[PDB]
Parts: structure tokens; C-alpha cells; sequence
């Protein structure tokens, strides 16, 4: 009896993947500072980014099958070299380094002399720096290098622009959507009963750390534990924090900057004498504060490891510095820090058997991250102390392959990859592309 | 936006607008450009509106050329889902309803294509004529 | 080209079709492109497109499915430009007039996509099978 | 009793900015020279532009707002940086210079001698140049350095492509429309009685020029007189001249080029001996033809500043030397002439109280002008003697702040702002875009 | 596809969908693209647009507003190719009847546009007051 009917822009979706852009709330932009970070021409965020809750809806999620991940992780590695291109290249700075042992705690910085090329390519110019030990290597009075320069090439961030992490919203084209996932306790894998949409998602800070996932997103209620293959030991385990952990991150170490004139035109930042505190570079803990989180964390993992077993914390096991420290950038400069202090702990069932903790910080302003080769970024010197606030609200750990399963098992910090970072925010998104076209048999047929 | 999909076929009718609306333009807009991340940000766009021009073709080929509803002499084949009127339209969702004609889908295509406008127009010139 | 612009309402609607023209396409048209500047006669000619397709949705979606002039059974209230028929065409211009209904243009709209082709499709849909 | 309807295409705009393309005639192409200024890929001119006037309508314009102005400016700018990028970098060219006296007027001209790299890295080179007093500073026989390298970096901008000025016509892309007053007497500001619109501006040579606007555009009847703002002197006064003033600028030098090899593959152009006249570049103006369109000129500014009035002129005050000169380029080479003697004169109310006159002008290769620092761009040397005949159409003026207003006042050359010149033809466009979109009451209604 | 090129354009408007169909939408589609021969498989599908809605204006704001054929109410012109109904679609060819239509190509086009869609839609604003 009935005919065949086209309706257009039915609720019909189907799992794609496609090229998603940023967004930067429009404010980013007037903190200006030369293009910080990502936000140029970075689109700014509708003031009133839209949510609408599906009733009667059920959808799958998969966190670690994410295509947001990788895009977004190939952005900040596309983003990374395009901040680096107009700036100075620091090639010929690979001249001898004759070098000698500062004014206490094994003398970590060296000072350096060395022959340099000034605007006039006739006379050279005889000039000293400072650098840590981890920037130079020695080669064979005491003589060493760059420690980038038997790898690969090297060139210096500009001090105009700076690395701080701002408010990213991923939003899709015409044609796609954006799912999220509203459930207070979501591991990111299985279905999804209360799910709505949004044109763009929530504020993203690119924050690059490892150990530690800093200034990012709060779980609700109870800590969320979310990892790729649980019983397997070569998977990384993702936690998500219920309240966030005040850490400090400071540079006891009072500088000044050069700006020596390597001309025509090009002039680079040397790193002076240290004015003020004679110190190593620490990290803040508050032991009431991480211990009150442990108890809370210890917990969760005997929601799959039994009710009663032991679980004993401990420092990484080994590796590049990278793995083996918790790297990230705080005011310009790049710190490593030593987690060991807070690793160390045993608990019991519910327990565990002072007001204040410290980490020893170590900095490298020459850095290769996500194993680039070819390129290495000098990151400038910093006028004036260095002191920075930030959330601690998850980390990146990894359980040991020695079992004796059914005995102990012990959690050591993870790192490598970076899209894991990014899982993190991204747990609860997934991209998908509508299709609109339909048809249903009606009466109305046609005169 | 989409309220319906969980609904039944029969509610989705009313929000249908919506959708259409939504969908068919995005522009945020933005002039600004660079080598690096504004290729980024064209080729998502550009793709938009290819897709979307492979959508329009079917609504003008086919008995509609106009958007939201439109009808076509097409009958509705026994073979295709036979079902009940109040058992798809009351008792059944829509993605619920794309997942069991997909096998009929691209034949229902032809006959608005072809059995149709191919053969309606042609039909009209001759019946004009007169 | 905008010519009737100063002259009355009544008279601007004999050169319609001019401005329809003109405005539609624009094509130099020039394929050579260099990096920068190339990517300026770039930027122009893409938003060029985008606000047109944005101006082509209500018409689609509005009851005229056509350019030029169509038609709706949308009333005109009182309440909007409450005028005398020959006040308007005949003694009064289109800037002169847009100028007044700022307020009520996008009461209007709405009466258009929702009173008319969401509920005048859905009525022609009850009306066709018959 | 009547129903809404939509018509399609009415007569209706509103003031916005958009971005803005060229036009270079098709012709321009014709005329080679690998890419003169900007033509390149540049859009041809429309055979036929159309121009509709528009009866019965009245719009206000400021030209000082005007958007196209600030588009043009970011255009040559972007357009500079563009011509330089491609072409040979100048940088090793900060070698010591020995310099000596050319063998009268107080030796204007060094001679350097100085170390050069060849093709080879091994062996340097020792040359010799020629370059101005003001393309160099010594530093403390006589050694002299580029005047450039302690401030930025320097490129040679090359010989292929020619600074040449071609008419640009500014057209605007689907959706927009360019307006253009046909007034005889217009001031930039106030309602315009007759409009008409085009698709293309008319033909528009980017002259960069200071203190006398070259090859732009004639008046109608009187003479124009523009402002931002009039009793403000800090703001300068642009003026539209009736009758074009014959100038000649010549380089009484008579030059050849060494084309130098630094390569493997680059060649550079240095400046040979000068055979020929020994002379200082010179600027040519009639007395008779200044002098005219100056009586007329000086009754304009008495329908300002009153009926009966002293009036004096002067030289400029000081600053920068693209302040305090006429800049300009011809032949290629950068011209800087003195005005001082064209500007010294004194006025009564309608008077003022030979056959020729000559302004002694300076030549400067190694040039940054728009205030930019990190590039600087050099002229390379011409063969032979140049010679140039342009239109003066212009100028820019400021008014002294010292007052005593009801006495008298005085007007010195202006400069700065390269807008103002671009000011000076667009002050009868601006850009708006059209909304088609319209709903009228008929009762036609619908079946 | 092309096929009936050579044959008799009473042939030629059987397969007049096929041409409609694949000249309408050419998408790859690729993404990936880079400086230099990224702007080369730019610069053609872009000017594929471009060439596409200035074929479309015309077939809006003539008599037809929608694809495939239309008819209208231009009378032919005996002076535009006097010929035979059979001599045409039968025992001609299309690339053999654009030869000879060359001069009057243009008029034609002034019929639709103007005598029609201009002088129709009014007359049709007049006719559907009462
Ligand atoms: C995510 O991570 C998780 C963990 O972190 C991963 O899980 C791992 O999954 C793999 C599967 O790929 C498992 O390996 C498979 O194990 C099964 C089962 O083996 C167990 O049971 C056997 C039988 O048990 C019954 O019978 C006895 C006797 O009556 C009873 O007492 C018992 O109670 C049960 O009732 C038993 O024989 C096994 O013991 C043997 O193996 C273990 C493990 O190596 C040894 O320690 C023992 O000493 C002993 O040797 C074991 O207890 C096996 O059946 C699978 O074997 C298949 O695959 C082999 C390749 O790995 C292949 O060589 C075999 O031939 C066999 O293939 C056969 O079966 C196929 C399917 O039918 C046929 O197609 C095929 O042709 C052939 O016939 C396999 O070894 C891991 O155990 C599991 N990890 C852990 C810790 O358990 C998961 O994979 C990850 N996933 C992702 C997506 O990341
Ligand atoms: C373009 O360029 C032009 C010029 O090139 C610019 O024009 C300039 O515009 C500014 C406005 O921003 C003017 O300044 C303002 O002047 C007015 C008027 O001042 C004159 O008259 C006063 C009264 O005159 C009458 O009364 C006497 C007494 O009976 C009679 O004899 C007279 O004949 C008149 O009838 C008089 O008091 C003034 O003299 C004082 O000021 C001058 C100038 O500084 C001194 O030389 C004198 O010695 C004496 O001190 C003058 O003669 C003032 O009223 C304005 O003051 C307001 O703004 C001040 C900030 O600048 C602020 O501190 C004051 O409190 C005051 O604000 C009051 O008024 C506001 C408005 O009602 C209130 O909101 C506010 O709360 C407060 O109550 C101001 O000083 C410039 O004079 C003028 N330039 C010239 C050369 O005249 C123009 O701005 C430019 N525009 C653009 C877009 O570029
Ligand atoms: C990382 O660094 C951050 C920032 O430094 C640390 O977070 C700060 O922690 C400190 C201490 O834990 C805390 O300081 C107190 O804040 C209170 C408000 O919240 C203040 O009221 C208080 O000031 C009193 O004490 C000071 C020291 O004793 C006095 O110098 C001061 O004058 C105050 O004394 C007054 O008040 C008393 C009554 O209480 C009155 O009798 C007196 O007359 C006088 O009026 C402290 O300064 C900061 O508020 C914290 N900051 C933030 C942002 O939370 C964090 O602990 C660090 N983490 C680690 C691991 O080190
Ligand atoms: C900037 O430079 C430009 C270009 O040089 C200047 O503009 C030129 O100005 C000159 C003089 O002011 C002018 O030259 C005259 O042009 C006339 C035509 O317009 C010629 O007829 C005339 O030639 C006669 O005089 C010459 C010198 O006395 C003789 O050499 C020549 O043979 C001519 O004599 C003949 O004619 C007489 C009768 O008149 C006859 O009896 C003789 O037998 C013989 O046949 C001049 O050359 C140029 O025309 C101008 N050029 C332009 C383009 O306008 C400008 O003045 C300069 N500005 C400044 C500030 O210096
Ligand atoms: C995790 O998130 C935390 C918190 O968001 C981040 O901490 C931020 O750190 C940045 C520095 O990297 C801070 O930026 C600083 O802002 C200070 C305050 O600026 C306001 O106040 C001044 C007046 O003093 C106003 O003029 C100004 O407009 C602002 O309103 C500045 O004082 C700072 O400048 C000084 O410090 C930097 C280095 O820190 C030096 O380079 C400067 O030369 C100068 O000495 C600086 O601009 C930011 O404010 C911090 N956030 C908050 C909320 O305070 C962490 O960095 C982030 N973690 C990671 C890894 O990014
Ligand atoms: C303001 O406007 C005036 C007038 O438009 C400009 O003056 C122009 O100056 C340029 C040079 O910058 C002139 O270009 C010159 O054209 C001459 C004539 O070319 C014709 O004749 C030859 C035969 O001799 C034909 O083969 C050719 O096809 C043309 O038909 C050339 O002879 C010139 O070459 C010589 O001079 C230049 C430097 O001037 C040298 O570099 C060359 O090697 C050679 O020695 C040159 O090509 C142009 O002709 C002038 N205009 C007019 C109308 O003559 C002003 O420059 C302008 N002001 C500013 C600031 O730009
Ligand atoms: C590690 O976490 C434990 C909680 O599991 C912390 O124990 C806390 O210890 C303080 C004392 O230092 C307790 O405060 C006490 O409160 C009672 C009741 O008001 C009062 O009688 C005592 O005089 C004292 O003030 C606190 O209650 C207790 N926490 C809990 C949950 O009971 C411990 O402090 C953490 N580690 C560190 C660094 O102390
Ligand atoms: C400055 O401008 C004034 C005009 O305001 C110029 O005065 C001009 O002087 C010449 C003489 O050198 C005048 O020509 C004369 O013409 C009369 C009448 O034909 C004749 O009797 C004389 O023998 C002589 O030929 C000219 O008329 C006069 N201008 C005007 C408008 O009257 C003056 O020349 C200019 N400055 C210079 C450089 O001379
Ligand atoms: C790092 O070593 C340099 C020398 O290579 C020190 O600079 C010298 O400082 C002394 C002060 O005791 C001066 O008398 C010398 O003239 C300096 N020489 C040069 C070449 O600068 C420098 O002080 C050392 N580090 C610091 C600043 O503590
Ligand atoms: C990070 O912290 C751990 C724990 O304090 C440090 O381990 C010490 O290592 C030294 C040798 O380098 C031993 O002499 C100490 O006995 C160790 N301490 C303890 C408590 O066992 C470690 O050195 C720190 N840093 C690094 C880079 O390893
Ligand atoms: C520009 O022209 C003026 C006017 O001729 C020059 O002023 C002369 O300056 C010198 C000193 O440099 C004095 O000795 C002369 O007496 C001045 N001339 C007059 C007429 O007063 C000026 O030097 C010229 N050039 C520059 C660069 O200033
Ligand atoms: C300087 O300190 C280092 C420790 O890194 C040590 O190995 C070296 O022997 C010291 N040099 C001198 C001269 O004491
Ligand atoms: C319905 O489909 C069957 C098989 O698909 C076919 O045999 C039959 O002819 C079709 N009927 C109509 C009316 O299309
Ligand atoms: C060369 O001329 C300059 C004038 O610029 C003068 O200062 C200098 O003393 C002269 N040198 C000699 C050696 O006469």
C-alpha cells in the first residue's frame, strides 16, 4: 500500500575519524606574548558551546581506540616544530668547552670557556657560560661538549613566545559530532548510559608531563582506574584523581641573561652567575595530602586485585631520563625531578605502617622529547627565581612481570608515550560522522 | 540536537528540523591562516562541503528537490521490512530501523533515480505536451 | 547595479534579477597561487562561499525552494510595520524599510521555517495521502 | 489581509571589512622582468570595469577609518618580505672596512678595502668597494662596518625584479561591493551626494614616496586639503594637487657592476668606479610651476585659518633622516633629498614677497624603512647614469604646536605613516558588504 | 557514459542521467596534501566548484529550478533553426545541433531569464493574490 519516502537529517551516526581543529576560548588571545603556545590564529570558543543529553541512549566507548589521541598527540609534535623553524639555530656551538667545578653537592654545574664567531667572521670571540652537567659531555684541563651535538643538530626557543599550556577546545566540521560521556565513574571501556553531545569539547590544557599528569581534569566521586589490558603487565595503568594535590615546582637559582650578540642580527641568551641561594632545584610534596590520596588509591586496585594483598610502591625501575623522572616545563625551563622520596612506601589491607616533603629537581635546557633526532630545542634562560603552582591529578604506572601472582605485586611510575596523557582528558570523547539521508515507506506517494 | 534517536520514529518527526538546521552549516568563521595547522584547518572544512554536495545531488536527482520531507511514487516492497505502520513508526527507532534495510537500501536507491525521475520527468514531457 | 537603491520599493522589484546575478558569481577567475598573496585571493573567495550557502539554507528551508520571489502563508501582523500598502511600495525605500523591522526580522524567520515548512510539509504529508 | 514574503536580491548593505585582492591589468604581465613589484600571479583587469551610478542616494564617508587603507599597508609590507625571502642574503658582509677619501664636497664617498670568503672555504679574498657615508660607521688608517650589522642583519634584494610601480587595481570578492565618490570637491569626510560602485578601484601605482606624493592621482577644479583633525596639529594634513609638478630625479653618477663571486652558485653586486660627472645626486623643480600652484595652494588654507593671515613655510625640524628628507625610489637606486630650499619662502595674504631650481639629494643602498628591525634590504647598483620624471601630486604637512594662534602659523613637511599615502586615493572608497536577504507583506499567500 | 554522443539525440536522452550523475561529483577524496602539489590538487577541484554553481545559477533562475529537463514557455523562434521535429532528435546529433545554434545561444538564454523568471514569477505574484 505505502510509498517510499526521503527523510532528510534523521538521527543516523555511524564511527569515523576525521580532521579535528582547535579552539582557544578567544581570551588566549588577548594574553598575547607572541603567539603563546598553540593560539595564533587558533579558533576562538563559542561563549556558549552547546551540550544536549540523548534520552533513551546507550553507546559503547573505547578510550584506548580513540582517534582524538592521535591526532591530537601529531598536533602538539606538528605544533612543537613550527614554534622552532623561524627561531635562532644554535649550530656552531659546538666548540671545545674547557670547563671547571663551581664554588657543596658534587659540583652539578660547570663553567665553561670557549671560542665564539661574532658578527664579524674575521676575529673570534673568546667568551665563558654555564651549563649543567647534563647539557655537556666530556671528550678525550677538564674538556667537554654539547652533549646533542655527536646526535644530532640543535637550535634555541624564542623568549618571546612561551610554553604555557592554555585552554585547547577540539571541535568537529560540518557533517561530525562529538560524544561525551556524563557518567560519574566511566574506566573508558564498556557501554555508556547517559551520553550527550557537544560541538566542542571542554578545556583542554596540553600539559606535558611524565609520572604525573598535571592541571588536568578531576574524576568525580570515587578515583577512577583505567588501564588497556588490566592482567597484563606491559600495559600502562591510568588513574584519575578525585581532589587535586598541591605541588611545588620552584628554581632556587637566581639568574641573569646575557643576550650575547652573535651577529648580523642574531642575538642569544647565555646563561649568567647564579645570584641568591646556592641550591639545587626542588619539587614540594605535602605528605598529609599525598597520604590522604594513597589510602583512598591503595583501595581501588583491590577492586580487581583481591580484597586483601599487599602493595608495595617503589621508584622507577630504569631507563632514559625521560622514563626514570618526572619531566615537565615550568616557567620557561625544563625540570626532572626525583619521585623516589614519594615511591617509597609498603601498605597493609587499609594502612600503611611530619608537615612537609622535598624532590630533588635536575634541569636540562637542551632536550630531545618523543625520541626526536635531528632536532634539539635549547630552552632560554629565565630572569629572576622560577615558581610555580600546579594540580596533580594523575599518573602513569606500570605492575611488574615477576609472579608469584597469586603472592605480592608491586606498581612502579610509567612514561614513554604521550598519548596516554591525552587518554586521559579524552577518555570520555569519540568522533563520529552523521548521516542525515533516510528513507520510510508513506502513503502520500505523489500527484 | 539528535533528542530524538534514542525516541521512537514517530517522535523524531517533530525535532527533524533541528538536525537539518545544524548539519548543514558550520562556519566559525575564521580568516586567519598559517602554512602548518591552517592546512589543518581548511582541509576539515573543504571536506564538509564535498560531502555535503554528494548528499544535495541525490535530493535533486531523486522526486524531492527541495529538503526536509518529500514523497516519490515508489511502492514499498513486502520484501522490504514488512512490518506493521504502528510497528515502525510507534514501536520502532530509526537506528534501529537503518540496521535491517541496510541490505535494501542501495536498491530502493534505483528506484528513485531511475524508475522515478528518469523515467517521472520524461513522463511529464509527455504529458505536457497535451 | 543597485541602481533603484535611492529609488522606491516599488520600482526596485523591475531590476531584482540584477542584483541576484551579479551577487551570485564572482569569478576572476585565476588559477595562479603563490604562498603568501596566494593564499589572500584565497581567504576572500572561500568566505565568499560560506555566506552563501548560509543564505541558500533558508531558502530551502523557507516555503520558496526557488530564488528569486516566493511566496508563504505566513500573515503579516499589525503589530509589524503597521503601514497603508501604498506607504510602503510607492512612497518609502527598501533601506528606508529594513531600517524599521529590525526588530521584528527575527520574529519573522521564525515563521517561516517552523510555521510553515516544518508543520506545511508535515500537513501537505497528511494532505497527499488522501 | 496581506502575507510575508521574501524577496531575493533587494538593495540593501551595511559597512564591514573584508580581505581584498589585486588586479594588474593583464598587461603588467606582458611587461616581464621576472615579477615586477607585485604582479606575479596578480589578477588581470576586467577589459570593461563597470561603473553604476546610483541615483537618489547619500552616504557618508571617512577615509580616515577606511579599512582598505590598512590592508594596502600590510600588503606592500608583506609584499616587501616576499621579494626578499628568494634572493641573496648579505650576511658575511660585516668584515672590517679600510676606508679612504674619494678624490671636493667633502668626500662623500669611501673607499673600502676589505677580507672576503670565496667560493673555496679554504682562502679569503682581499676586495675592494664603494659604498656612501651613510651606508657606513666607523668604529674606534680609517676603518669603517656596515651601518646595519650592529642593529639587524641585511639582504640584497635582486637585480632581476625591478621596484617599478604598476597599476593595482583593488576589487572585492562575491558578496561585497566597493564604493566610489564622484564629488569634485571632496574632503574624505561628510555625506557624498553622488555614488557610484565598482567592481575594481581605478588604477592605483603603490609610489612610496615621503614629503611629496608621486604619480598619484590629479584633482578636480580646486585643490584638496585633508585632515583627520584640523585644529590638532598633532595630526597631518594631506593635500590633493590640480595640476601635476614637473621633477626630475637623476644620478649624475655613471656606474658600472662588478658582480662579485662568493659562491658556489651566488654572485653579488658591488659598485664599481664612477666614470662620468663628479657629482652629488640632484632634484629638479621649475620656480615657476611650485611657485603658481603654491599661491593657489596657500588661498586653500585661508578658508581655514581666516581671510587675512601670515603664512610661512619652512624646512623640516628634525628627526629621522625618512623624516626629514623626500625618500623615494628610482632606477632602482634609494634617493634622499634636501627640500630645505623649496620650502623657505614667506606669504602675504595672496602673494609672496630665474629659470630653474635643484635640491641636493643623498643615496642610501642598506635601507630600513616601515620602522623594521631583523631585515635590511640592499639596493643593488645600476649600470649607467638613471634618470626619472615623475608627477609631484602631494604632499604630507604638520602644523607647529607653539601658539600665539591668533598670530600667525607655520607648516612643515610631514612623513612617517606610509597610510596617509595610500589615504590619498583611497579617500573615496570603502568597503561594504551586501545582504540580499529581504521579506515584504503581499497577498498572494500560497495554495 | 557519453555514449550516445555519436548517436541521434532522440537516442541521446535515455542515458541522460548517466553524464548528470558523474559530471556532478568528483571527489577522490584524499586528504593528505603538502606545499607543493598540494596546491596543484587544490587549484583543480576548486575550480571544479567554482564552475559547477555558475552552471546552477542558471538553472535556478530560469524556468526549471530543479535538474535533468524542465520546460518553459519560450516560444520557438522559426528563425532559430527552421527545421523538421524528426530532422532534429532522429536524424541529428547534439555535437551536430550546438553547431549551428551558436548564434542564437545567446538570445535564448535572455528568454528564459528575463521573459520568463522575471516577467512569470511576477505575473505568477499577480495570479495568486486572487
Ligand atoms: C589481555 O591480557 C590478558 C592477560 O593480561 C591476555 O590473556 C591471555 O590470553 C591468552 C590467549 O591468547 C592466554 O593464553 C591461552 O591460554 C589458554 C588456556 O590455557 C589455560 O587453561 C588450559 C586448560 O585449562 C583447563 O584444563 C585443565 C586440565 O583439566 C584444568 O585443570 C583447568 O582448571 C581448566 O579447566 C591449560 O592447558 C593452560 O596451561 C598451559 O598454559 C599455561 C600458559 O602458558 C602454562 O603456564 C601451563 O604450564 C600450561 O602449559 C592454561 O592454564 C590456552 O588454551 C591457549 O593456548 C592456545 O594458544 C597457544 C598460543 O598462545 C597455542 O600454542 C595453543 O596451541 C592453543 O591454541 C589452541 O586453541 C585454539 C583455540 O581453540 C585453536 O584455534 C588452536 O588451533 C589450538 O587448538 C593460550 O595459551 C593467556 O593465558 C592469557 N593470560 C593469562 C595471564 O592467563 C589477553 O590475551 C590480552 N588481550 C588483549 C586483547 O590484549
Ligand atoms: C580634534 O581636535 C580638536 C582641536 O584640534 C579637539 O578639540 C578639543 O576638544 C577638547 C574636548 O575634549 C577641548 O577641551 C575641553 O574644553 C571645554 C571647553 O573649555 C573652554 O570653555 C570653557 C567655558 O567657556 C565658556 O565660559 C566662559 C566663562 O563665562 C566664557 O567666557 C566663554 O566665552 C564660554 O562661554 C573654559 O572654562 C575653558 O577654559 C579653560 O580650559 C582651557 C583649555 O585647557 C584653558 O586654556 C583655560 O585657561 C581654562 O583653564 C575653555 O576656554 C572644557 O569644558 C573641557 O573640560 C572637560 O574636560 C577636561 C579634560 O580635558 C576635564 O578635566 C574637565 O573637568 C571637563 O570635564 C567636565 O565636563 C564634562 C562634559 O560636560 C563632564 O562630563 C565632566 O564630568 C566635567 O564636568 C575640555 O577641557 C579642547 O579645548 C579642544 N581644543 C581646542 C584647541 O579648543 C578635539 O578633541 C579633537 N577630537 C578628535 C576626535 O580628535
Ligand atoms: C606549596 O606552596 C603553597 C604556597 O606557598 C603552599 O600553600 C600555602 O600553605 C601555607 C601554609 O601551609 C598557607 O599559608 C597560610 O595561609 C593562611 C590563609 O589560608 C594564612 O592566614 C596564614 O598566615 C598566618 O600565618 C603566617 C605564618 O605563620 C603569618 O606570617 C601570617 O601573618 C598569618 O598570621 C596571622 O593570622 C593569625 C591568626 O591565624 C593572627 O593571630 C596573626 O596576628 C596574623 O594576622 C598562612 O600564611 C597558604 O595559604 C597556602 N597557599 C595556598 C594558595 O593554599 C603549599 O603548602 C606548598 N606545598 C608544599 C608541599 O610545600
Ligand atoms: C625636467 O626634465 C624635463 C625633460 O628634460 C624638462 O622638460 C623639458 O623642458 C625643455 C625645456 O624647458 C623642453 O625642451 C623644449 O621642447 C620643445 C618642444 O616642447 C622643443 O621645441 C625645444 O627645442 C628647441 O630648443 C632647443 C634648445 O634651445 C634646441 O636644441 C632645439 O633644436 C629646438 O630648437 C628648434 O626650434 C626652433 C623654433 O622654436 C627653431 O628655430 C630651430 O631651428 C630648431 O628647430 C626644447 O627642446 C622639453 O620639451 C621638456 N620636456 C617635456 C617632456 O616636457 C623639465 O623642464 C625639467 N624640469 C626641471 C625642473 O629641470
Ligand atoms: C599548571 O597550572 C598552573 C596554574 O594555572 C600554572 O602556573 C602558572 O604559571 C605561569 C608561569 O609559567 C604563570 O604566569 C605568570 O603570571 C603571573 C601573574 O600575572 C598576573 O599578574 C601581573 C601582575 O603581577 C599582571 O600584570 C598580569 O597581567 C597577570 O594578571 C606573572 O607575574 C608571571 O610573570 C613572572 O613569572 C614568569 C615565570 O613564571 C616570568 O617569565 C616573568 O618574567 C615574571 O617573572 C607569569 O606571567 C601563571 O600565572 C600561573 N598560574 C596561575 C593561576 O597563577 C602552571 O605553569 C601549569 N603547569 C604547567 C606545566 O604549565
Ligand atoms: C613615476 O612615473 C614615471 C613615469 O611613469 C616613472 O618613470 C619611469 O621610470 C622607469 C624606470 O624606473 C622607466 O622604465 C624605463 O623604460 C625605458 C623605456 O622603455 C621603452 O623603450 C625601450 C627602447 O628604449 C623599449 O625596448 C621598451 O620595451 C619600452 O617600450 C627604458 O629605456 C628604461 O631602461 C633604462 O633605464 C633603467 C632605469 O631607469 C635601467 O635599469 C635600464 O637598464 C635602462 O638603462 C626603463 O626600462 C619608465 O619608462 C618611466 N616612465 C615613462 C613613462 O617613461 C617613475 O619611475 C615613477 N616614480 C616612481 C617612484 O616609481
Ligand atoms: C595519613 O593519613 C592519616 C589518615 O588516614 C592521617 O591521620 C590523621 O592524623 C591526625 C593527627 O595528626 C588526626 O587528627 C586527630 O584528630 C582527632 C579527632 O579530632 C584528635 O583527637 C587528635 O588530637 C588529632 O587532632 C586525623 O584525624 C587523622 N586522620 C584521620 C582520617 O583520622 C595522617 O595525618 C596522614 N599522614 C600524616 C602526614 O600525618
Ligand atoms: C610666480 O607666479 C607669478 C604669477 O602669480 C609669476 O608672474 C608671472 O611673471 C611673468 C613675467 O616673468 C608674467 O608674464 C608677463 O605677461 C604680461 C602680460 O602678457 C607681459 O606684459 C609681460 O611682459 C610678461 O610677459 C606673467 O603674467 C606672471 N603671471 C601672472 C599670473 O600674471 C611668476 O613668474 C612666478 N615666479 C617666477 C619663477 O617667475
Ligand atoms: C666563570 O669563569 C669566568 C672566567 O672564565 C669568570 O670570569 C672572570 O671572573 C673574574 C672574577 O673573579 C674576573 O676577574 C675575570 O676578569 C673574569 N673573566 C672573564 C673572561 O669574564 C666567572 O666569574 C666565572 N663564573 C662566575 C661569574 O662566578
Ligand atoms: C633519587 O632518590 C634516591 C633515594 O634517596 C637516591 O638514592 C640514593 O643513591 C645514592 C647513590 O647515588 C646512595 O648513596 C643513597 O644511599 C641512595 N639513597 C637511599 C635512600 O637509598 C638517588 O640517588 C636519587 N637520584 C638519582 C639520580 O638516583
Ligand atoms: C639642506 O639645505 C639647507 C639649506 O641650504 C642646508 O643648510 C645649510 O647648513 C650648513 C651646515 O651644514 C650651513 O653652513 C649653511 O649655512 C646652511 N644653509 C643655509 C642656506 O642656511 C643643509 O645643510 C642641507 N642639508 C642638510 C643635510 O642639512
Ligand atoms: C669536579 O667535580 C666532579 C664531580 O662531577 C669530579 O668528578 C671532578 O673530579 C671534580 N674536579 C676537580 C678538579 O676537583
Ligand atoms: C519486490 O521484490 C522482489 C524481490 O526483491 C521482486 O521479485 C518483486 O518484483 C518486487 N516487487 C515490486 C512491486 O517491486
Ligand atoms: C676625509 O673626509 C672626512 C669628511 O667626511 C674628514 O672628516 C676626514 O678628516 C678626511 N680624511 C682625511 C685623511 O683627510
Amino acid at each position: 500500500n505505502l510509498w517510499v519516502t526521503v527523510y532528510y537529517g534523521v538521527p543516523v551516526w555511524k564511527d569515523a575519524e576525521t580532521t579535528l581543529f582547535c579552539a582557544s576560548d578567544a581570551k588566549a588571545y588577548e594574553t598575547e606574548k607572541h603567539n603563546v603556545w598553540a593560539t595564533h590564529a587558533c579558533v576562538p570558543t563559542d561563549p556558549n558551546p552547546q551540550e544536549i543529553h540523548l534520552e533513551n541512549v546507550t553507546e559503547e566507548f573505547n578510550m584506548w581506540k580513540n582517534n582524538m589521541v592521535e591526532q591530537m598527540h601529531t598536533d602538539i609534535i606538528s605544533l612543537w616544530d613550527q614554534s622552532l623553524k623561524p627561531c635562532v639555530k644554535l649550530t656552531p656551538l659546538c666548540v671545545t668547552l674547557q670547563c671547571t667545578n663551581v664554588t657543596d653537592m658534587r659540583g652539578e654545574l660547570k663553567n665553561c670557556s670557549f671560542n665564539m664567531t661574532t658578527e664579524l667572521r674575521d676575529k673570534k670571540q673568546k667568551v665563558y657560560s654555564l651549563f649543567y652537567r647534563l647539557d655537556v659531555v666530556q671528550i678525550n684541563n677538564k674538556e667537554y661538549r654539547l652533549i646533542n651535538c655527536n646526535t644530532s643538530a640543535i637550535t634555541q626557543a624564542c623568549p618571546k613566545v612561551s610554553f604555557e599550556p592554555i585552554p585547547i577546545h577540539y571541535c568537529a566540521p560540518a557533517g561530525f559530532a562529538i560524544l561525551k560521556c556524563k557518567d560519574k565513574k566511566f574506566n573508558g571501556t564498556g557501554p555508556c548510559p547517559s551520553v550527550s553531545t557537544v560541538q566542542c569539547t571542554h578545556g583542554i590544557k596540553p600539559v606535558v608531563s611524565t609520572q604525573l599528569l598535571l592541571n588536568g581534569s578531576l574524576a568525580e566521586e570515587e578515583v577512577m582506574i583505567r588501564s588497556e589490558n588490566i592482567t597484563n603487565n606491559a600495559k600502562n595503568i591510568l588513574v584519575q584523581f578525585n581532589t587535586p594535590v598541591q605541588i611545588n615546582c620552584t628554581r632556587p637559582n637566581n639568574n641573569t641573561r646575557k643576550s650575547i650578540r652573535i651577529g648580523p642580527g642574531q642575538a642569544f641568551y647565555a646563561t649568567g652567575d647564579i645570584i641568591g641561594d646556592i641550591r639545587q632545584a626542588h619539587c614540594n610534596v605535602s605528605k598529609a595530602t599525598w597520604n590522604e590520596t594513597l589510602g583512598k588509591v591503595v583501595k581501588q586496585l583491590r577492586k580487581h586485585f583481591g580484597n586483601n594483598t599487599i602493595i608495595r610502591f617503589a621508584n622507577s625501575s630504569g631507563g632514559d631520563l625521560e622514563v626514570t623522572t618526572h619531566s615537565f616545563n615550568c616557567g620557561g625551563e625544563f625540570f626532572y625531578c626525583n619521585t623516589s622520596g614519594l615511591f617509597n612506601s609498603t601498605w597493609i589491607s587499609n594502612t600503611s605502617v611530619n608537615d612537609s616533603i622535598t624532590l630533588p629537581c635536575r634541569i636540562k635546557q637542551i632536550i630531545n622529547m618523543w625520541q626526536r633526532i635531528g632536532q634539539a630545542m635549547y630552552a632560554p634562560p629565565i630572569q629572576g627565581v622560577i615558581r610555580c603552582v600546579s594540580n596533580i591529578t594523575g599518573l602513569i604506572l606500570t605492575r611488574d612481570g615477576g609472579s608469584t601472582n597469586s603472592t605480592t605485586e608491586t606498581f612502579r611510575p610509567g612514561g614513554g608515550d604521550m598519548r596516554d596523557n591525552w587518554r586521559s582528558e579524552l577518555y570520555k570523547y569519540k568522533v563520529v560522522k552523521i548521516e542525515p539521508l533516510g528513507v520510510a515507506p508513506t502513503r502520500c506517494k505523489r500527484r | 540536537f539528535l533528542g530524538a534517536a534514542g525516541s521512537t520514529m514517530g517522535a523524531a518527526s517533530m525535532t527533524l528540523t533541528v538536525q537539518a538546521r545544524n548539519l548543514l552549516s558550520g562556519n566559525p568563521d575564521w580568516l586567519p591562516d598559517m602554512t602548518v595547522w591552517g592546512i589543518k584547518q581548511l582541509q576539515a572544512r573543504v571536506l564538509a562541503v564535498e560531502r555535503y554536495l554528494r548528499d544535495q545531488q541525490l535530493l535533486g536527482i531523486w522526486g524531492c528537490s527541495g529538503k526536509l520531507i518529500c514523497c516519490t511514487n515508489v511502492p514499498w516492497n513486502s520484501s522490504w521490512s514488512n512490518r506493521n505502520l504502528s510497528e515502525i513508526w510507534d514501536n520502532m527507532t530509526w537506528l534501529q530501523w537503518d540496521k535491517e534495510i541496510s541490505n535494501y537500501t542501495q536498491i530502493i536507491y534505483g528506484l528513485l533515480e531511475e524508475s522515478q525521475n528518469q523515467q517521472e520527468k520524461n513522463e511529464q514531457d509527455l504529458l505536457a505536451l497535451d
